[PDB]
């Protein structure tokens, strides 16, 4: 993942605008769609594209792609724009319509913004492989606080098993 | 009005020469009223305008932000004639402007359309000012504009009336 996959995306973005003669989002999205999809396959998640979600307002909204788990539970989202728009301006309108913000990569072909827990965690340039590979690591690993607390309780056992084994040995 | 119409091509190429109109008393009176309204437009009685307010689309922090952005547009009908309402921002909308108030045309724009235009959030052409010294948000000037639009509505309707009381012929 990381370098290998991101560098293939950089070449694919170039092949799309070269063999297609279009820098339109609807055509250039395939590059980041396949980055997010192939990274997910390795992390036990899948990027399912165009999945309609409902907002608090009741407005149905369809992000470009959602990161679904094995139990059909959304864990992250993605929206691509073209290079011919202001990413920051499209961001307020998107979230105003009722877009999710728990874990969303808003991305134009040149800049990528990760918004986690409602705040912009990182803003990288897609030209820098290592930088993008860093942001995508945080996106694919962001976990809800439920699993964050379970993981912490597993660590508690690693220092509680000795104390527990004493009782069982005393009983044996 | 008639002086402006008859000697129009003259006014366009020279300094405006003044006729010796018969009365004088009536003319200098009309001009004492006109100058009062125009100079002290910040003190004239606010015309009663009905302010109606609508809530943001959702409760997203961004909706409010996008709805506090200035629109300042004259709501017009399909005949492109003012319906007497102005969508100030996405939330506040003032209404009840008389049709006659759209006729104090100072230039190609009416007095009211001038107030609206010069209070819109326009990006500075200079880069340095756009980056560092661009701190005008209509939100901070909304209440002052609601007042000015009302005062200027009175200036407009009063001027149109005084100009209509003037004779229909030029010496
Ligand atoms: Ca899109």
């Amino acid at each position: 993942m990381s370098l290998q996959l991101v560098k293939k995306f950089q070449k694919r973005l170039e092949d799309i605008v070269a063999y297609g003669g279009t820098r339109n989002e609807s055509s250039v999205r395939a590059a980041f769609q396949q980055l997010l999809s192939d990274w997910a396959e390795g992390s036990g998640l899948r990027l399912i594209t165009e999945v309609t979600q409902k907002a608090v307002a009741g407005n149905n909204v369809r992000p470009d792609g959602t990161l679904k788990d094995s139990l059909q539970q959304s864990r992250g989202y993605w929206e691509s724009k073209d290079e011919a728009d202001t990413l920051d301006d499209e961001i307020q309108k998107k979230l105003a319509k009722g877009y999710p913000r728990d874990n969303i990569i808003f991305e134009d072909s040149r800049l990528a913004v990760l918004m986690q827990n409602g705040e912009e965690v990182q803003r990288v340039d897609m030209g820098d492989a290592g930088a993008l590979a860093g942001l995508l690591k945080l996106f694919f690993e962001f976990e809800p606080p439920q699993v964050l607390e379970f993981r912490k309780a597993v660590d508690h056992f690693k220092d509680e098993m000795p104390h527990l084994l004493k009782i069982l040995r005393e009983a044996a | 009005p008639a002086y402006r119409e008859k000697y129009a091509l003259n006014l366009r190429q020279e300094f405006p020469r003044i006729p010796f109109y018969p009365e004088f008393g009536r003319w200098a009176a009309w001009g004492r009223e006109l100058m009062a309204l125009h100079i002290g437009f910040e003190s004239v009685a606010p015309y009663p305008l009905k302010r109606t307010d609508e809530p943001p689309k959702n409760d997203t922090p961004e909706a409010l932000a996008l709805a506090k952005k200035a629109r300042l547009k004259v709501q017009r009908d399909a005949a492109k004639q003012p319906t007497g309402a102005v969508e100030l921002d996405g939330l506040t909308t003032l209404a009840g402007i008389p049709a006659a108030a759209w006729a104090y045309k100072l230039g190609n724009r009416s007095a009211l359309e001038w107030v609206l235009e010069r209070h819109k959030e326009t990006t500075p052409k200079d880069a340095t000012i756009r980056e560092k010294f661009n701190t005008y948000r209509f939100a901070d000037h909304k209440e002052r504009v609601i007042d000015l639009l009302a005062r200027v509505t009175t200036v407009s309707v009063e001027t149109v009336r005084i100009v209509g009381e003037m004779p229909a012929e030029t010496m």
